[PDB]
Order: structure tokens, then C-alpha cells, then sequence
């Protein structure tokens, strides 16, 4: 009893039913078993870091700190209770100074205290071969305070209260800090560097200028793709792409503050009247990548209220 | 056609094998090729 | 009870398939 | 279609039957190898856990 | 026949060459062997 | 197709059979070499660990 | 006849040349041998 | 196709056999040179280590 | 005749010229020789 | 093709044989010059080091 | 005849011109000579 005798009686047509059924279940089993395998063997995307001090940077494998150094540190706190000859870091007990120095200062550099002072006497300034590193670190703390009070303060609270600290630029490396690594120079010229020469509230402006051409537009686009890499959110993160001169998105204003801040870093600290002398940071001109590292908020940026008050955006 | 089913099944199997190998190797779950 | 129900509905699919394919394959 | 069983004569040519036999035996060998590979990978690292 | 022998030869040879290249490149890039200074 | 066994006469030409013999022997030699290469690479650095 | 001899010759020669170039490049770029100031 | 052995007469022309002989001898010479080059490069700098 | 002699001549001559140019350029860019201020 | 040896008569025309002789002698001269150039460049700056 | 004389003339002349231009440009760009203001 059938109405499709060419489909249910004849072996060729009768076979077509089984063929279709088997192909449908074969394709479904294909897709289902693939996605099953993929979801069972693939690890869960790593849980987002939750450290009290930092945004997404952790210092806590603190193996880099010798035992002799942590031992002498708590001994020093036990005996010396207020700090002795602090030049920055004015409002902190030697216990808080010590906790900050291990969590943020050496936790940002991932180095022992013997990297910067003699562990017998944390207080002595020029009694050891590594005193130059301590004066460099003190000047860097001054620089951090200056960047926090003079550029992070101008950013609204909607951004957050995140403050620049050691791990913000060092990210676990004491020396050998490389802004502009080869990872972020994918389609840019490898020689290209951020043009901190210009006056930045209007330095890369190109639209309708008529006194520039595609060469300046190309320089502008190199800088803008550098910002794209430094903050992975792409090009509309601070632009309404229908009109780039527009300040619609308000991350373009934060970026103006940040451009002024990195220009200030280069002019005041990288090369104050020449980088060879009287200049910290080893002639390493800054980049947005140096601390943002592919995030809109730098991973090594400290959460609001975690840096000392002297280094804070508001002191 | 039997040739069509053979082509489709063989290509699906090869694509599946490559996909599963790549998913398993990228997962870093099994200790294969220093993972 | 979801695994129970998915197994239930797949076996009803299969048994339905055996029944009417048995008729077609008669 | 002389070598084909009369059940499958409407579907299989004479040459298609031999190639089908090769395909079937290859699929069976590959299935045995796949079962062995899965047992070995399970004894090594269970993926279900 | 369902398949020209020349077609099967071309397909099998190209698949084998592509797979050899792919596996060599995956193994080289893995850095798991210390081959060619790894 | 005289040189071909009558089992494979529906599939293989006379010339295709000789080229198939070359391909089979090449695949077998390559398989032996591949097994040797895998044993050597395992004795050198085991990849499964 | 499954394969013209000229076709097999062209394919084999081109494959060999491409593979020689590829292997030379890979070996030279690896920096694993002091060839050409490496 | 007289010069061709009767085994390979279905595959090789008379002229294709001579060019094949040249290709075979060239491949063999290149193989010997490649083996020598590999032994020399191994004695110089082993790549497997 | 599997291969026209003119075809083999064209292919061999072009391959030789391309390879000579490629090898010259690789050797000159390597800076390994001190040729043409390298 | 009277000038061609009967071994290569299936492959070479009468005119193609003379051009082939020119090509062979040119390749040989170029090979001698290339060997001399390689020996000179090695005596100057060894590239293998 | 395998090769028209006109074809060989065209090919040789074009190859020579291209090679002369290429070598001139490589030598001039090398700055190794102090020719045309180095
Ligand atoms: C390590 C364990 C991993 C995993 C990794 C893999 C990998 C890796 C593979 C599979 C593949 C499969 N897995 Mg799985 N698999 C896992 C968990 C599962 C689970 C389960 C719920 O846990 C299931 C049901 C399956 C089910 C399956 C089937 C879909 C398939 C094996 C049989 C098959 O149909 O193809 C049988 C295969 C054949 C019939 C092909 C035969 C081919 C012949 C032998 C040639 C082989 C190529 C040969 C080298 C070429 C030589 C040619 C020369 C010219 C001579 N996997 C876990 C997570 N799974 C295999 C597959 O093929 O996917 C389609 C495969 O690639
Ligand atoms: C890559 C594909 C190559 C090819 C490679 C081979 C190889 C290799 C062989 C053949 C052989 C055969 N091929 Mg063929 N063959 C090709 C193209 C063709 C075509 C085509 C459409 O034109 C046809 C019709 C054939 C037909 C045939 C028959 C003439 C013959 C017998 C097969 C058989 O009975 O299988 C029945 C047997 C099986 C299906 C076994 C299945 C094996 C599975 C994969 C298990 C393998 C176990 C493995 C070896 C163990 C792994 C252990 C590891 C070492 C750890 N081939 C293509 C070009 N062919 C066989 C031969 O001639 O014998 C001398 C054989 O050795
Ligand atoms: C070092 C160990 C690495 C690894 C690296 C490689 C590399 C590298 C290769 C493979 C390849 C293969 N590996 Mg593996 N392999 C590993 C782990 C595994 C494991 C396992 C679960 O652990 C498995 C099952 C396999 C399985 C395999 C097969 C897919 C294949 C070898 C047999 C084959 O079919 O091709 C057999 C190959 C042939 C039949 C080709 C024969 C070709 C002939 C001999 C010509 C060779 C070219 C010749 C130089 C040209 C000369 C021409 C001149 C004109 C004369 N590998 C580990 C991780 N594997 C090989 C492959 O070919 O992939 C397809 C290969 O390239
Ligand atoms: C790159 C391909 C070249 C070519 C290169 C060769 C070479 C080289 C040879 C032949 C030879 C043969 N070729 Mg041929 N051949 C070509 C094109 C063709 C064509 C074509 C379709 O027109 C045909 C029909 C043939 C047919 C043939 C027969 C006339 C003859 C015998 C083969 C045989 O029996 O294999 C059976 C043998 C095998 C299949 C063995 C398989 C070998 C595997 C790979 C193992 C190798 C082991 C390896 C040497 C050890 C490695 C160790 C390392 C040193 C560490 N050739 C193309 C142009 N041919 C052979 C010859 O004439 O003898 C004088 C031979 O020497
Ligand atoms: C230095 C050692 C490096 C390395 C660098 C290279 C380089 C470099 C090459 C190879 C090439 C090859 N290597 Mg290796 N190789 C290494 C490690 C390995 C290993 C191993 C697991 O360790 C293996 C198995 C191989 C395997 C191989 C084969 C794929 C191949 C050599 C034989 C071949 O088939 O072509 C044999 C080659 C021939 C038959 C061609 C013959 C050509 C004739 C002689 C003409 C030559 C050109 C001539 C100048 C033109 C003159 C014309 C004028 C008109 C007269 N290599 C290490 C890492 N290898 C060679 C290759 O050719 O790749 C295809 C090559 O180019
Ligand atoms: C300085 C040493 C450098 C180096 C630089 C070069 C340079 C440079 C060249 C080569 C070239 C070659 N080198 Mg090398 N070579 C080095 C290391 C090596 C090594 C080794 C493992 O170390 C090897 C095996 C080779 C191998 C080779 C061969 C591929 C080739 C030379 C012979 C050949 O086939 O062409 C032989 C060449 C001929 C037969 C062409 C003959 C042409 C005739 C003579 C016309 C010449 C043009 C003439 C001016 C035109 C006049 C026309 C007017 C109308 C009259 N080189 C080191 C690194 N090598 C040469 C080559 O040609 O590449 C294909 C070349 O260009
Ligand atoms: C300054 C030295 C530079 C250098 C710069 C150049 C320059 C520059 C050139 C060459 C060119 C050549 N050099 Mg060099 N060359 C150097 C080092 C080398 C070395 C060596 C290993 O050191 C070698 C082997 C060569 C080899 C060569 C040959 C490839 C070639 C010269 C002969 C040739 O074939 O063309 C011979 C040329 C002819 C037969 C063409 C004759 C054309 C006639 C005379 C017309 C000329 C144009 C005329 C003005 C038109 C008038 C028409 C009016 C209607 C009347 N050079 C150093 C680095 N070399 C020349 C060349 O032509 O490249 C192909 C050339 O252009
Ligand atoms: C946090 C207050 C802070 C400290 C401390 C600090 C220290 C420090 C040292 C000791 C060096 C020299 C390391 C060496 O071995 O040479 C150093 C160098 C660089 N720093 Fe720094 N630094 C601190 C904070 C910051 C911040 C917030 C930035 C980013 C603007 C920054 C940047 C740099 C750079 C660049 C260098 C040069 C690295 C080089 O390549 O040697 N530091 N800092
Ligand atoms: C996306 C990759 C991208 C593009 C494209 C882009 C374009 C662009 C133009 C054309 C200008 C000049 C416009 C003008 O006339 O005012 C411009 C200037 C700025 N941009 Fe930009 N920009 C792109 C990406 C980004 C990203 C991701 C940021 C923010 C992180 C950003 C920011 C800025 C800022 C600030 C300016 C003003 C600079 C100036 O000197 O006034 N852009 N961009
Ligand atoms: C990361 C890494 C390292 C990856 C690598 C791992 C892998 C996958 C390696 C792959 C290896 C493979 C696949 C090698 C393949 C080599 C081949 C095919 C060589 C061919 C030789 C062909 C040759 C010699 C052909 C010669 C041709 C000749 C002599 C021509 C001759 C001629 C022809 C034909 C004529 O008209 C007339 C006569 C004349 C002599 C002029
Ligand atoms: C990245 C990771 C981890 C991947 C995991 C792995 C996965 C996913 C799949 C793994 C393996 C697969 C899919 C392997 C496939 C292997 C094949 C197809 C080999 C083919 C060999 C074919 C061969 C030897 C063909 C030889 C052909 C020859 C000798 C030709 C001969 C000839 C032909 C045919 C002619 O006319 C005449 C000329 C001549 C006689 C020379």
C-alpha cells in the first residue's frame, strides 16, 4: 500500500530513503561529535585575574625575592619602625613602605631587594655597588607621581581610578623594557615610532587640511593603528568612523590626555635635553603599548587607592 | 551516485580528522609535541 | 530529567524509523 | 553487474562493487585502528574525567 | 569504473604531499624536537 | 588489460596496472621508511610523553 | 594510458625545483648553520 | 616502441624511453650528490642534535 | 617525441637565468663577501 | 636527420642536433667558468665557515 | 628549424637590455662607486 511506487518499491528508489536518512544522521553525528570533543577537551578560558593591587597583573609568585631579603625586611621593620631617610614616600610607616616595596616596587620589577639596596641596611643610600639603581628607582617613583597627578587626574572617574605604578610600565621586567616590540609592528614599518615631536591636541589632525597629503595621512594611520594594537578595541574605540575629527566617543579625549602624557614622558624623562645624559629610562621612548599591552586599561595599572598617597593621582 | 557519496564521505572524514587533531593539539590537554 | 527525555525522544525517533521503514521495506 | 549479488544489482555496477569492497574493508581497518587509538589515548589521558 | 586511475593518483599524491608539508611545518614550529636549532 | 587479473579487469587498464604496481611498491617503500623514521625520532625525542 | 610521460616529467621537475628552493630557504632562514654569515 | 622492453611498451614511446633513461640517470646522479652533500653537512653541523 | 627541443631550451635557459639572478641577489644581500661595499 | 646518431634520431632533427651541440658546449664552458669562479670566491671568502 | 633567428635575436636583445638596466641600477643604488653623487 503505497503512493510512491518508484520510491518505495523499486530498489533504487527504496534505497534513496535509507541513503537520505543515513546521510542526515551522519552529518548530524559529524557536527555533534565534533562540538562535543571540542568542548570537553578545550580548557575553560582562564579565570580573569583578581589581585587587589593591580588590574590584570600579578606579583604573587614572589620567588624572585630571596628568603634572606624577606627575613631581613621583617627584621628591619621589627627594629626600625619608622622609615629612615625616605625622600619620596613621605607619609608611610616602614611597615607600609615595606609592604608596598615588595608588592608593587619589586613586584613590578620582579626582582629582589638586593637589586636596589643592601639587605643589611635598607636605609643606606650609597654604600653598595647597586646604589645607582636605587637612585634610578627613586627618580622613577617621582616620575610615577608626576604622571599620576598631572595626567591621570585629568581623566574622568568613569574611566576608573586606576593609577600608574611600577608594573604599569615594567610588567615584571626590571631592565630590557622594550616599547614597540616586533609583535605590535605587524603592518607598520619596523623603524616607525610614535611621533612625540608634535603638539598633540592637534598634531595628527589630517582632515580637510589641504596643506598635507597622503604622506601625512600615512603617518597619522601608523599612529592610529599603533593605538589600535595598544588597546585591542579597534578603531571605533574612540572614533565615530563617519567623521574622525569628531570627539563623539570621549575615549578620543582620554587619548589626547594620554598623548600629552607620553609626549611629556619623552620630553621630561626619556630625553630632557638629550637622552645620553641627565635622562632616566635608558633612551627608551614610550608607547601606548608599553603599559596598555592590548587592553584599554593597562594590566599593570594599580586599582584606585592601592598606590601610596604620595604617588597617587591625588596626594 | 556512489562516486558522489565516496567523495563527500572521504572529504568529510579528512576535514573532520584535521579539525579534531587541530582542536586537540591546540587545547594543550594531552602532552603531545611539548604541550 | 533532561537526559532521560533526550534519550526518550531519540529512541522514539529510532523506533518510529524502524516501524515505517519496515513498512516501506516490505 | 555479474559479480554483484542480485540484491544489490539495481545499485552496484560490476566495477563499482569491487571498489565498494575496497572501501568497506578500508573503513573497517580504519575503525579498528581508531578504536585502538581511542583506547590508547584514554589509557594515557582520559578526556571525560 | 567509478574513478579514473589518473584522478585517484593525482588526488592521493597531492594529499600526501600537502600532508607531509603540513606535518613537517607543525612539527618544526612546535619547537618540541630541537631540529634546525630548536 | 590482459596483464590485469580478471578480478580487477573491470577497473584497471593494461597500462594502469603497471603504474598501479609502481605506486603500490612506492607506497610500501615509503611506509617502511616512515616507520623507521618514526622509530628513530621516538628513540631520539618521544613526542607523546 | 593513465599518464603522458611529458606531464609526469613536468610535474616531477617542478616539484623538485620548488622543494629544493623551499628547503634551501627554510635552512638558510633557520640560522642553524653558518651559511652566508649566519 | 621497439627499443622499449615489452613490459613497458603500453606506457613508453620509443623516444619517451630514451628521455626516461636520461631522467633516471640524472635522478640517480643527483641522489648520490645529495647523499654526499647531506653527509658533509652533517659532519659539519648536525641539524638533529 | 615527448618534448619539443625548443620547449626544453626555453625552460632550461629561463630557469638558469632566474636562478643566476636569484643566487646573485641572495649572495649580494647576505653581506657575507665584501663585494660592491657589502 | 642524417647528421644525428641513430640512437638520438627519434629525438633530434638535423638542425636541432647542431643547436644542441652549441648548447652542450656552452653549458660545459659555463660550468668550467663557474667552477673557477667558485674556487676563486672560496679562496677569497669561504661561505661555509 | 627549431629556432627562428628573429626569435633568438628578440630574446637575446631584450635579455641584454634588461640585464644592462638591472646591473646599472644595482650598481648605482649600491653607493659603492661614487658615481652620480654616490
Ligand atoms: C584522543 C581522543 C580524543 C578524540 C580525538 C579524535 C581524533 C584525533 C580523531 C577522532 C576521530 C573520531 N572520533 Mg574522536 N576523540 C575523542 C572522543 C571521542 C568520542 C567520545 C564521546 O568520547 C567519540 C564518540 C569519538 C568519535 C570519533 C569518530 C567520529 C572518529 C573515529 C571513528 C571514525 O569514524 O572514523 C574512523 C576513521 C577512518 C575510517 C578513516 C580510515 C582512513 C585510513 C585508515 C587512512 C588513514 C589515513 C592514512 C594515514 C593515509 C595513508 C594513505 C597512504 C597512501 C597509504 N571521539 C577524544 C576527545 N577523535 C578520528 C576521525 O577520523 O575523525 C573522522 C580522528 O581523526
Ligand atoms: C593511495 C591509494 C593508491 C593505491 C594504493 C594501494 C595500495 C597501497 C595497495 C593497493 C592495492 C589494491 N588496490 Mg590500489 N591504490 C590506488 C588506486 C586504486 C584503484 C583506482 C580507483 O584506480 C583501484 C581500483 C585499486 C585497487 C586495488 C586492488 C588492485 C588491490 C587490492 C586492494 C584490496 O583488496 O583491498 C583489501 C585490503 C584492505 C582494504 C585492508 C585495509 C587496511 C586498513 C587500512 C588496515 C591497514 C592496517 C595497517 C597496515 C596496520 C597499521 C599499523 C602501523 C604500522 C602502526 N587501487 C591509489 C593510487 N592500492 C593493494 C595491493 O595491490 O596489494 C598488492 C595494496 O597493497
Ligand atoms: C617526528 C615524529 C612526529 C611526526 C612527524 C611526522 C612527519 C615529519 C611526517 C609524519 C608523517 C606521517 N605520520 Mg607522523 N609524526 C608523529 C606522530 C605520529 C603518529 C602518532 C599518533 O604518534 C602517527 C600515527 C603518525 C602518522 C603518520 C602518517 C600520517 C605519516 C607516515 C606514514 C604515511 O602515511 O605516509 C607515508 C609516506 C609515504 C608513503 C610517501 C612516500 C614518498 C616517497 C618515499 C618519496 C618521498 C619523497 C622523496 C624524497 C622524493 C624523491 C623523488 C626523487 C625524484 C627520486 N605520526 C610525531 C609527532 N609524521 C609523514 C607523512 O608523510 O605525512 C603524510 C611525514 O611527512
Ligand atoms: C620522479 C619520477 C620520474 C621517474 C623516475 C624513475 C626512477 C628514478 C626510476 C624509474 C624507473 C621506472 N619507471 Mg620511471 N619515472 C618517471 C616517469 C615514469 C612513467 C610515466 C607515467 O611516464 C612511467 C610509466 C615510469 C615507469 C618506470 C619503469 C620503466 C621503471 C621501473 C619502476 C618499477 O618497477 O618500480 C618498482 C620499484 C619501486 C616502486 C621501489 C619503491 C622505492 C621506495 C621509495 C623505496 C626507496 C628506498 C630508498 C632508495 C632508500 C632510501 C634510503 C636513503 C638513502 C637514506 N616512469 C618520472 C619522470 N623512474 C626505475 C628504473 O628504471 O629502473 C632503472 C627507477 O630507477
Ligand atoms: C644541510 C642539511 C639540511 C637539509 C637541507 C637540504 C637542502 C639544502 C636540500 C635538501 C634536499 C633534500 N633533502 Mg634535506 N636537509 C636536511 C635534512 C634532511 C632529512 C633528515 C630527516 O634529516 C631528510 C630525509 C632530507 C631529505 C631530503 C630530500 C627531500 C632531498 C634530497 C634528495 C632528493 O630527493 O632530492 C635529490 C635531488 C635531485 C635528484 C635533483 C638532481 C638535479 C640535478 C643534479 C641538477 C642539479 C641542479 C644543477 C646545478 C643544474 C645544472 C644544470 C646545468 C644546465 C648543467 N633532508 C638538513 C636539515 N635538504 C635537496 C632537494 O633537492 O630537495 C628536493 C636540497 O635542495
Ligand atoms: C660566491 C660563492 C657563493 C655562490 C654564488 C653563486 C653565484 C653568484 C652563482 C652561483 C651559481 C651556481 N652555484 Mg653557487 N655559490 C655558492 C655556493 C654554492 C654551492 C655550495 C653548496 O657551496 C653550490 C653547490 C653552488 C652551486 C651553484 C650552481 C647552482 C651554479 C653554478 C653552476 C651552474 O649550474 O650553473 C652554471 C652556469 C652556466 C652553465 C651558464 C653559462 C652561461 C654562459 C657562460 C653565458 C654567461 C652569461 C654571459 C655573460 C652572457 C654573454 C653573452 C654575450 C652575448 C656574448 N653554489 C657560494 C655561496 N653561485 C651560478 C649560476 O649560474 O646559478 C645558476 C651563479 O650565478
Ligand atoms: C662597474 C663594474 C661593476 C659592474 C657593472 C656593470 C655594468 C654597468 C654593466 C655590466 C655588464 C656586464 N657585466 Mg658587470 N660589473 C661588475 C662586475 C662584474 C663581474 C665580476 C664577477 O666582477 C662580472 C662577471 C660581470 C659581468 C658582466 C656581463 C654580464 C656584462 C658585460 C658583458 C656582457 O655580456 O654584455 C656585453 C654588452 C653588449 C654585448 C651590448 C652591446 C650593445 C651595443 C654596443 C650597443 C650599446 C648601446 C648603444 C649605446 C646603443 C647605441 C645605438 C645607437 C642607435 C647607435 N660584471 C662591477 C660590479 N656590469 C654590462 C651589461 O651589458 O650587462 C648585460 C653593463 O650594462
Ligand atoms: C615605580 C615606582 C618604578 C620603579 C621603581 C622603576 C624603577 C626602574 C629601574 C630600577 C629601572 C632601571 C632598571 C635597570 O636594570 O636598568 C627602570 C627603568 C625604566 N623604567 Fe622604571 N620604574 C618605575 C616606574 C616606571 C614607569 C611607570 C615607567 C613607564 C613610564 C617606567 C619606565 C621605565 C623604562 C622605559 C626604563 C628603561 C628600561 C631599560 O631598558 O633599561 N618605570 N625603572
Ligand atoms: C582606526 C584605525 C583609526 C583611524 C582610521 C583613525 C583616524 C584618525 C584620523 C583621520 C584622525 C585625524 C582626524 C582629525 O582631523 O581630527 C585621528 C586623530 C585622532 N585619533 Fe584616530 N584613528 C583611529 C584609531 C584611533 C584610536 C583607537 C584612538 C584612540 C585610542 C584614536 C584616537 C585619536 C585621537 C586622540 C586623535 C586626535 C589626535 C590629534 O592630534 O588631534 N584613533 N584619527
Ligand atoms: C620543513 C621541511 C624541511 C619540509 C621538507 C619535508 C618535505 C615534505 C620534503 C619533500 C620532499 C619531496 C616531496 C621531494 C620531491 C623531490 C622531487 C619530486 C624531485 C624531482 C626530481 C626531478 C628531476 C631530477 C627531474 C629531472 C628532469 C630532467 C633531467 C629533464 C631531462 C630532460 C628532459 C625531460 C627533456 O625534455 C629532454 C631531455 C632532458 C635531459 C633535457
Ligand atoms: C597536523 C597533524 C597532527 C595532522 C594529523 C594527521 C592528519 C590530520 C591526517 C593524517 C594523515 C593523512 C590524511 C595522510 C595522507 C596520506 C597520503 C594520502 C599519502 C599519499 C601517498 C601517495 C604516494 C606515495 C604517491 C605516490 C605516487 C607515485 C610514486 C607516482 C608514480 C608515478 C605516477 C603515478 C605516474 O603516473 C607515472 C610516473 C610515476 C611512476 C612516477
Amino acid at each position: 500500500p503505497t503512493l510512491f511506487p518508484e520510491i518505495t518499491n523499486t530498489v533504487r528508489g527504496r534505497f534513496y530513503i535509507v541513503a537520505g536518512i543515513i546521510s542526515v544522521v551522519m552529518a548530524v553525528a559529524s557536527i555533534a561529535i565534533f562540538w562535543w570533543i571540542f568542548y570537553t577537551i578545550t580548557p575553560a578560558p582562564a579565570p580573569p585575574l583578581q589581585n587587589p593591587i593591580y588590574v590584570n597583573y600579578t606579583q604573587e609568585p614572589t620567588d624572585y625575592i630571596s628568603a634572606e631579603s624577606l627575613a631581613a625586611m621583617n627584621a628591619y621593620i621589627q627594629a626600625n619602625p619608622q622609615p629612615q631617610a625616605v625622600q619620596v614616600l613621605k607619609g608611610m610607616t616602614t611597615a607600609q613602605i615595606s609592604a608596598y616595596m615588595v608588592a608593587q616596587v619589586s613586584g613590578g620589577l620582579k626582582v629582589d631587594c638586593s637589586y636596589c639596596h643592601n639587605i643589611a641596611n635598607f636605609a643606606q643610600q650609597d654604600g653598595y655597588p647597586n646604589a645607582a639603581k636605587k637612585v634610578t628607582a627613586r627618580k622613577m617613583m617621582l616620575m610615577s607621581a608626576d604622571l599620576n597627578q598631572n595626567y591621570t587626574a585629568k581623566l574622568p572617574a568613569s574611566v576608573g581610578g586606576y593609577q600608574i605604578t611600577c608594573a604599569t610600565c615594567h610588567n615584571g621586567k626590571a631592565a630590557g623594557l622594550e616599547p614597540y616590540p616586533i609583535e605590535i609592528m605587524n603592518t607598520l614599518p619596523n623603524d616607525w615610532r610614535l611621533p612625540l615631536e608634535l603638539d598633540y591636541p592637534g598634531g595628527l589632525v589630517v582632515t580637510g587640511r589641504k596643506d598635507v597629503s597622503n604622506h601625512e595621512v600615512e603617518q597619522n594611520q601608523f599612529a592610529m593603528y599603533h593605538m589600535n594594537v595598544s588597546m585591542g578595541q579597534g578603531c571605533t574605540f574612540c572614533h565615530n568612523a563617519r567623521y574622525f575629527p569628531s570627539y563623539e566617543i570621549a575615549q578620543k579625549n582620554h587619548s589626547i590626555i594620554m598623548l600629552q602624557m607620553t609626549k611629556h614622558i619623552q620630553e621630561t624623562y626619556v630625553a630632557p635635553g638629550g637622552r645620553i645624559a641627565d635622562g632616566i629610562m635608558a633612551g627608551k621612548s614610550p608607547s601606548c603599548w608599553l603599559c596598555h599591552q592590548g587592553a584599554n586599561i593597562p594590566p599593570g595599572a594599580a586599582k584606585p587607592g592601592q598606590v601610596p598617597a604620595v604617588l597617587s593621582s591625588t596626594p | 551516485e556512489f562516486r558522489t557519496s565516496v567523495v563527500v564521505s572521504t572529504l568529510l572524514g579528512l576535514v573532520m580528522a584535521l579539525l579534531i587533531h587541530f582542536v586537540v593539539l591546540s587545547s594543550g590537554a594531552f602532552n603531545w609535541l611539548r604541550a | 530529567m533532561a537526559p532521560f527525555l533526550m534519550a526518550f525522544f531519540t529512541i522514539v525517533l529510532i523506533v518510529a524509523t524502524l516501524y515505517f521503514l519496515s513498512m516501506i521495506m516490505s | 553487474n555479474d559479480l554483484v549479488p542480485d540484491q544489490w544489482k539495481p545499485l552496484f555496477n560490476n566495477a563499482q562493487w569491487l571498489v565498494h569492497d575496497i572501501v568497506v574493508k578500508t573503513i573497517y581497518g580504519g575503525l579498528i585502528i581508531a578504536v585502538i587509538a581511542h583506547v590508547l589515548c584514554w589509557a594515557w589521558t582520559p578526556w571525560i574525567r
